[PDB]
């Protein structure tokens, strides 16, 4: 359907949210703006447990897990397709942690 | 091979920013943001049964169903080729990923 | 010259000294730029055109329409004038020459000025405008060298137009109208339909010939970045920095450039 990230690093969201239409995977019209930074992205954790696994977005992103506070999405990762993530680099090299899909993918 | 491909994906995308600062400058930032010409988010995914267990194939952005362009920026080739590029990758990294947790 | 000598000697001096001393960040040191301008507040002319064309930039992203203020306020008071949707357009056409051109071009407000391609003929009207306010200077070397680079930024539309803009279907007669005394006429770059033929008959205009060379970046790409290499010689013109005349427009560029650079070295 979609990908509703919310918050990341933005830098790459933003040339990937949308260009012609879609909405931007609907991160304009509901969910939130793929920028992050300003508040805590817990709650962009929230978001994806309400607005992903919502079927309307399939996946979500967050960047180098360090600052993205993805450990509460630490238990996401059962029903992997609800709340799948890879954290990339986007000026914020990727560091191994407690994430949304960042254990289960490195085990 | 997805996650050997990802990282080098983000350091590819680098590149399409920095084209878009050196062309274009600053983006067009808010609701329109710039820096994208192609890969609007818009996806297709199904469960389909693979060894006798439903297995989601969840083609994300540039792999994914309904995917529209807009021309292209200044940048715009670099972020399709780079941006656009880091999500087709996505898109079988989330398939894979949903497939291998739930065949383990 | 020596109408200098008679009056505007020593604002000619203080702007001659604030170009001389400069050779996130970037917003920053447009801050500045547009601090000292207005410390300050002939060259004023161009000063206040250069000005009006920064001002066009940030009406046609006031005139769309998601924290608008905001992204106003992010950038350069000079950019972004106290004085300065239809209604918001036509607010901004008062105090700002730049503006009426751009809502003109843009018939249905916001929805005629989208970033993908209808902003960018707003902003090419805005900067018409603005072109059209920088000769009522009556002329003169700067003058030229307005029309110089206005040709450029021309030739860099029609270029990308032709480069893209055929997809977004902005009509080869418009386009070419989109694209802008010497940005008016640029017959040459819009005869050739074909993006790569067009490319090289935009290269062949003067202000992109002999600036963009192997140009692997600047012509290819499209919106206005055709004449990159061309915006760097105009602003090493300055770096002549011949005295008895306006260059305060001039010394603004050179900021912005100075800016810009600081922007593109970013962390190291």
């Amino acid at each position: 359907s979609a990908l509703i990230a919310m918050i990341a690093d933005e830098d790459t969201v933003t040339g990937f949210l949308l260009a012609g239409v879609g909405n931007v995977d609907l991160r304009r019209k509901t969910n939130y703006l793929i920028v992050d930074s300003k508040t805590t992205v817990k709650a962009i954790e929230d978001a994806f447990k309400e607005f992903t696994t919502k079927e309307d977005i399939a996946i979500v992103l967050i960047s180098q897990y360090v600052a993205n506070m993805i450990r509460f999405l630490v238990d996401s990762y059962n029903k992997p397709i609800p709340a799948i993530l890879e954290i990339p680099s986007k000026d914020h090299p990727y560091d191994p942690a407690h994430d949304s899909v960042l254990s289960r993918v490195k085990n | 091979t997805t996650k050997e491909s990802m990282g080098e994906v983000m350091k590819d995308s680098s590149f399409a920013l920095i084209e878009a600062k050196y062309v274009a400058g600053e983006n067009i930032k808010h609701i329109v943001l710039e820096n994208v010409q192609n890969a609007s988010i818009k996806v297709r995914s199904r469960q389909e049964n693979i060894a006798g267990v439903k297995i989601p194939k969840f083609e994300y952005f540039t792999d994914g169903e309904t995917k529209n362009d807009l021309t292209g920026l200044a940048r715009g080739g670099q972020q399709v080729q780079q941006c656009r590029a880091a999500y087709v990758k996505a898109i079988e990294l989330l398939v894979e990923l949903a497939s291998l947790q739930t065949s383990f | 010259a020596m109408t200098f000598n008679i009056h505007g000697g020593y604002l000619e001096a203080i702007v001659r000294g604030y170009r001389a001393g400069l050779l996130t960040i970037v917003e920053k040191c447009t801050l500045k730029l547009v601090d000292e301008y207005k410390h300050m507040l002939p060259l004023s002319t161009f000063l206040e055109y250069i000005t009006y064309g920064h001002m066009i930039d940030n009406v046609v992203l006031i005139v769309t329409g998601r924290d608008v203020q905001e992204l106003l306020e992010k950038c350069h008071p000079l950019g972004m004038f106290d004085s300065i949707m239809r209604e918001l357009y036509r607010l901004v056409l008062v105090d700002t020459p730049l503006a009426p051109y751009f809502s003109e071009c843009i018939t249905s407000e916001d929805l005629d000025d989208m970033n993908i391609e209808i902003m960018r003929n707003t902003l090419y009207k805005a900067y018409l405008e603005d072109f059209y306010k920088f000769c009522q200077k009556l002329g003169g070397a700067t003058a030229e060298i307005m029309s110089d680079l206005l040709a450029f930024e021309a030739d860099r539309r029609a270029v990308n137009i032709t480069i893209n803009s055929i997809g977004t279907e902005l009509t080869r007669d418009d386009r070419r109208k989109l694209y802008s005394l010497y940005p008016y006429g640029h017959e040459e770059l819009a005869v050739c339909e074909d993006i790569d033929q067009v490319r090289g008959v935009m290269e062949k205009y003067p202000p992109y010939q002999s600036i963009f060379s192997k140009l692997s970046y600047g012509e290819s790409q499209m919106l206005d970045k055709a004449f990159y290499e061309e915006e760097v010689k105009r602003l090493c013109l300055a770096f002549e920095q011949q005295f008895h005349y306006g260059v305060f427009f001039a010394y603004m560029r050179l900021r912005e450039q100075e800016i810009r650079n600081l922007m593109w070295i970013s962390e190291c």
